[PDB]
RNA sequence: CGCGGAGCCUCGGUUGGCCUCGGAUAGCCGGUCCCCCGCGGGGUCCGGUGCGGAGUGCCCUUCGUCCUGGGAAACGGGGCGCGGCCGGAGAGGCGGCCGCCCCCUCGCCCGUCACGCACGCCGUUCGUGGGGAACCUGGCGCUAAACCAUUCGUAGACGACC
RNA sequence: CAAGCGUUCAUAGCGACGUCGCUUUUUGAUCCUUCGAUGUCGGCUCUUCCUAUCAUUGUGAAGCAGAAUUCACCAAGCGUUG
């Protein structure tokens, strides 16, 4: 029979893999697309949530019950110390999709970005990219590494730059810097391009990427909370008190 | 049955020039110059008459539902001719009530504003099609004229903002309001 | 544009069937299908054949729309289809696929020889033209 | 026949090319079907489009993740209907399924192949002219396909390279009708004995 | 009845003499069949309808095949036609413009299965006959009917299409 | 030094739909389309050829690892000119959709 | 990376074809005298083909070896022959184009002889320096991370994760 | 199908006397399955599906002036309670 009285269903289907995530910083999974007239800049940056507090601010919203009229808004605050620019990446269209060309590190690298690259560090040597570093100063600096923004010129079509956290001017316990992927939004590659063949081994703040009262979006984890029952989880109803098996 | 033949023939004048590319006729005028396919048709477009004089369109080993497509390439092209020697020329009045239609062109033609069809604040905006050349009257009062040389870009035009001035939810046998074609006309008479 | 029409009169090469490689004249149109054939000449009694297994040439000839026989079998012998065709293209490609089924393996080996030094006459030269069309360029 | 095979999609109808590709696959034969984005399918757009939704909504109640896997890209369609018309259940059959190779637009190697068609499957042959019917590119873009302004984009680009290729060989034929011609004495008794035999007629 | 390509098998014969009329009548039919036996039971089928006679109490005097007497010589034949459809049964004249009387009966069977899903067993032939030019009223065959008749094979598809089944040359269909 | 073997592909057993009789085999050979045109076959010897792993003596020769069923082709198969052929042993199953060699030598013409 | 010697094993194969676009009641190629565009592209004219012969019914290349001693053909080919400049990215994996050394003289007709001629018999003939797994020579380079243990909680039923 | 109702007007909306169907959310008929037992009413909770659409998107009809309202079409997206 049919269900006597109808009700919504709990919960969203559109989000329900609900799994612990696999990742732990926040992934882009797609980025503005790119109109190529507009100069060029960062369309993402990454901060750390600090806390909240309240503001007090006027309202301009003519019609309104609150205009010029004074309200407490709750804000996050997100501590933002300048990303560090280390690396450039090239992508380029297929039909089975959108695959990696190229990446190019700068010279130097750092030290927080090396941690992000072995899982126990006092236990090993420090080695990584110690040779290719080595290319940026030889004949070869040339070859593999001039030849290649060439060739990035030549057959790419969308570029990212790879940029990591400094994890040493915040009050936190780490130290492994976050690396990520942050498309340029510009237009003309090699004009996208001979940008961020600039900013290499440079620092880019938070007021380059983003504008006062700009609407942005912010992609984290959720706050962990473990195994849930079905109430918890799915916010279902509480069956009544006499329920022999759970309730 | 399928008929052994059919077919029909076009009088070109002699101000025109017809030239077909096999099955794509263009016909150029004093006007200006038409181009339209023929490719899904599978008809003969013959250029028999000399000096130029026929357009001769053939259908061949054919059954009723395709022989009906003879005459309807030949008035297409009749059309044609028609478009680029004289120019069509619709004209649309406003019909209303009370509150006056309220018409201004913004480009050349391009954009065809209408406020206050019906009291209406939403101020309706329409495209013409490429090449069709909307312009506010005189010698009358409410009134547009749409130009042009393709009978199917000026016509839909003006079925595009006869479309528009639509209303809902009333008894349209009393509310007469709108802008409707009066008149499919010509530029030049002749 | 067509430029074959089926006629009363228009010779056709019998693509397949039973006379197949043949020349035919057509007398009559009996339906949507089916023509009334004669070749006297090329050995064919008159009889329907499908117009499916009939490809036509570009001669005509001009006997009246049910002649018997006789007067096909003129205007046939004059105006001399039967030497007119061997004189197309369309005849000396049909006797080539003739001539090389009827090939020894012995003569398949002539060629053998022959084509292999014939391809290089002509190699030598076009090596050649494109060293003075490379001069050319100079 | 013989060695690797490669058939140019376009012009073909999906289910009569697939029949006859997935015979020939189980004979062994390692066949590649390209293009198939210009594969059509007989009968008018909407009534295939509508064909093809009919078959999204069949997918499992209880877990859709294991149900029918409606793939969208047309190469995956047309490799479906191959598919359909092997034993897949059994060993030949999916050992068949890996002698095929079928591509959406035309990458590397088999770009620069000689490719063949199948009249048997041929469009304008199997169809009569007075009938409508859909692309397999266009049917999958409105089903959810991604790249078909890429897969056109790419081949765009291929075809004014290969342009460039005929009209170079398009010009070595035009020396060797000429060396032919301009050496025709010393290979006179060559290309006699050619024409006796039916070569070269 | 079935069919396969039909033939004029004319038939004749008597109600075999009793005591009473030792001369009776002889009847010849135009019937019109695959073969002597099942010319010779299409016979019995129509004197039974029309004489109260049967195969029991006559005889076939001559069975032998009528064949053209005019076999390389275009002519229009109008047929006289009774069957039965799925409600009724109907009469019609039809015209077809073979040569030969036999194969001009072969296409309409084939027409009234093709035309009206009527089975060779539903139809019974009225009487054949030739005619001229005119007195034709079916235009589908008063078409071909004049002198310079002309015409192009348009859209000529290939057949062979399993000789050479791979190709590099896509086919023509313009000659 | 080449075919001497024209070549050959092995489809599968003479058979119907839900049987299946393994002493015949379908040949299908390479470059002939019709029950016409495959009356030059008729006789000729065949030869699953293959090899596995252990050495096995060769006349006119050393231990090879080369083996063969060993056949010869008894009539025609249907209108497309496949090749009904019954092997000394009966084929294995795993040379379906691979080669088999009908030699000429048994000739006829 | 080069080039060396044996040994399990897993098998299929037993000349290649190095490419326009597409039209189908139309195409293909020439040649452009002429015109426009960026050696080419577009256009117009004309001339040839079109049951396609610059045709996958196709084209390419040969399949016993060597001798030497005439003719026709004459700088071709090669020594993992060696350096440099290109072109190609859709999953590129391929070519292409230039210098120098040494060596060879080879496609077609002919003469002239030879090559275990194994005595009528089967898996012959190759892609094969195959693919994979274990071991004997030279030159150049190399110089770890992962997991546990510990610690942290931004994470937790344990695992896992930061 | 259509005699009629609908001031007039068969068919805006209806529709007698008749007649053709669909449906398994009614009850029956039947006894094929289960009697070495398939737990045999409601309510609670929860999901999903159908459309023979009550609302809402888009529409055509009216004996639709507006308002209100019936009739019908694409439509099951999201609703349908205390
Ligand atoms: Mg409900
Ligand atoms: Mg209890
Ligand atoms: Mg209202
Ligand atoms: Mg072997
Ligand atoms: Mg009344
Ligand atoms: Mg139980
Ligand atoms: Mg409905």
């Amino acid at each position: 029979s049919h269900r006597k009285f109808s009700a919504p269903r709990h919960g969203s289907l559109g989000f329900l893999p609900r799994k612990r995530s696999s990742r732990h910083r926040g992934k882009v999974k797609s980025f503005p697309k790119d109109d190529s007239s507009k100069p060029v800049h960062l369309t993402a940056f990454l901060g750390y949530k600090a806390g909240m507090t309240h503001i007090v601010r006027e309202v301009d919203r003519p019609g309104s019950k609150v205009n010029k009229k004074e309200v407490v808004e709750a804000v996050t605050i997100v501590e933002t110390p300048p990303m560090i620019v280390v690396g450039i990446v090239g992508y380029v269209e297929t039909p089975r999709g959108l695959r990696t060309f190229k990446t190019i590190f700068a010279e130097h690298i750092s030290d927080e970005c090396k941690r992000r690259f072995y899982k126990n560090w006092h236990k090993s040597k420090k080695k990584a990219f110690t040779k290719y570093c080595k290319k940026w100063q030889d004949a070869a600096g040339a070859a593999a590494l001039a030849a290649d923004f060439s060739s990035m010129k030549a057959y790419c079509q969308v570029i990212r730059v790879i940029a990591h956290t400094q994890m040493r001017l915040l009050p936190l316990r780490q130290k492994k810097a976050h690396l990520m992927e942050i498309q340029v939004n510009g237009g003309t590659v090699a004009e996208k391009l001979d940008w961020a063949r600039e900013r290499l081994e440079q620092q880019v703040p938070v007021n380059q990427v983003f504008g006062q009262d700009e609407m942005i979006d912010v992609i984290g984890v959720t706050k962990g909370k473990g195994y849930k029952g079905v109430t918890s989880r799915w916010h279902t109803k509480k069956l009544p008190r006499k329920t022999h098996r759970g309730l | 049955m399928k008929t052994i033949l059919s077919n029909q023939t076009v009088d070109i004048p002699e101000n025109v020039d017809i030239t077909l590319k096999g099955r794509t006729v263009i016909v150029k005028g004093p006007r200006g110059t038409l181009r339209r396919d023929f490719n899904h048709i599978n008809v003969e477009l013959s250029l028999l008459g000399k000096k130029k004089k026929r357009l001769r369109v053939d259908k061949w080993w054919g059954n009723r539902k395709e022989l009906a497509t003879v005459r309807t390439i030949c008035s297409h092209v009749q059309n044609m001719i028609k478009g680029v020697t004289l120019g069509f020329r619709y004209k649309m009045r406003s019909v209303y009530a009370h509150f006056p239609i309220n018409v201004v062109i913004q480009e050349n033609g391009s954009l065809v504003e209408i406020r206050n069809f019906l009291g209406e604040k939403y101020i309706r905006r329409v495209r013409m099609r490429p090449g069709v050349a909307c312009s506010v009257s005189q010698a009358q009062k409410d009134e547009l004229i749409l130009e042009g040389n393709d009978i199917e870009l000026v016509s839909n035009s003006a079925a595009l903002i006869q479309q528009a001035t639509t209303v809902k939810n009333k008894d349209i046998r009393k509310f007469l309001d709108g802008i409707y074609v009066s008149e499919k006309g010509t530029v030049q008479q002749a | 544009v067509f430029r074959r029409f089926v006629e009363v009169g228009r010779v056709a090469y019998v693509s397949f069937g039973p006379h197949a490689g043949k020349l035919v004249a057509i007398v009559d149109v009996i339906d949507q299908n089916r023509a009334l054939v004669d070749g006297p000449c090329t050995q064919v009694r008159r009889q329907a054949m499908p117009f499916k297994c009939m490809q036509l040439t570009d001669f005509i000839l001009k006997f009246p729309h049910s002649a018997r026989q006789k007067y096909v079998r003129k205007a046939w012998e004059k105006a001399d289809i039967n030497a007119k065709w061997a004189a197309t293209r369309w005849a000396k490609k049909i006797e080539a696929r003739e001539k090389k089924a009827k090939m020894t393996d012995f003569d398949r080996y002539k060629v053998m020889k022959a084509r292999k030094m014939r391809n290089r006459l002509i190699k030598l030269e076009v090596k050649k033209l494109q060293k003075a069309a490379l001069l050319k360029a100079s | 026949e013989g060695q690797v095979l490669v058939l140019d999609g376009r012009g073909h109808l999906l289910g009569r090319l697939a029949a006859i590709v997935a015979k020939q696959v189980l004979l062994g034969r390692k066949v590649v079907v390209v293009r198939c984005e210009g594969i059509n399918i007989s009968g008018n757009f909407y009534r295939n489009k509508l064909k093809y939704l009919a078959f999204l909504r069949k997918r499992m109640n209880t877990n859709p993740s294991r149900g029918p896997y409606h793939f969208r890209a047309p190469s995956r369609i047309f490799w479906r209907t191959v598919r359909g018309m092997l034993p897949h259940k059994t060993k030949r059959g999916q050992a068949a399924l890996d002698r095929l190779k079928v591509f959406d637009g035309i990458p590397p190697p088999y770009d620069k192949k000689k490719r063949m068609v199948v009249p048997a499957a041929l469009k304008v042959v199997r169809l009569k002219p007075t009938r409508k019917f859909a692309y397999l590119g266009r049917l999958a873009h409105e089903v959810g396909w991604k790249y078909q302004a890429v897969t056109a984009t790419l081949e765009e680009k291929r075809k004014e390279k290969a342009k460039i290729h005929y009209r170079k060989k398009k010009q070595l034929m035009r020396l060797r009708k000429q060396a032919e011609k301009n050496v025709e004495k010393k290979i006179d008794r060559f290309t006699e004995v050619l024409k006796t035999h039916g070569f070269l007629v | 009845k079935a069919s396969g390509t039909l033939r004029e098998y004319k038939v004749v014969g008597r109600c075999l003499p009793t005591p009473k009329c030792r001369t009776p009548p002889l009847y010849r039919m135009r019937i019109f069949a695959p073969n002597h036996v099942v010319a010779k039971s299409r016979f019995w089928y129509f004197v039974s309808q029309l004489k109260k006679m049967k195969k029991s109490s006559g005889e076939i005097v001559y069975c032998g095949q009528v064949f053209e007497k005019s076999p390389l010589r275009v002519k229009n034949f109008g047929i006289w036609l009774r069957y039965d459809s799925r409600s009724g049964t109907h009469n019609m004249y039809r015209e077809y413009r073979d040569l030969t009387t036999a194969g001009a009966v072969t296409q309409c069977y084939r027409d009234m299965g093709a035309r009206h899903r009527a089975r060779a067993h539903s139809i019974q032939i009225m009487k054949v006959e030739e005619i001229a030019a005119s007195k034709c009223r079916r235009p589908a065959v008063k078409q071909f009917h004049d002198s310079k008749i002309k015409f192009p094979l348009p859209h000529r598809v290939l057949r062979r299409q399993h000789k050479p089944r791979f190709t590099t040359k896509r086919p023509n269909t313009f000659f | 030094s080449g075919r001497l073997w024209s070549k050959a592909i092995f489809a599968g057993y003479k058979r119907g739909l839900r049987n299946q009789r393994e002493h015949t085999a379908l040949l299908k050979i390479e470059g002939v389309y019709a029950r016409d045109e495959t009356e030059f076959y008729l006789g000729k010897r065949c030869a699953y050829v293959y090899k596995a792993k252990n050495n096995t003596v060769t006349p006119g020769g050393k231990p090879n690892k080369t083996r063969v069923i060993w056949g010869k082709v008894t009539r025609a198969h249907g209108n497309s000119g496949m090749v009904r052929a019954k092997f000394r042993s009966n084929l294995p199953a795993k040379a379906i959709g691979h080669r088999i060699r009908v030699m000429l030598y048994p000739s006829r013409i």
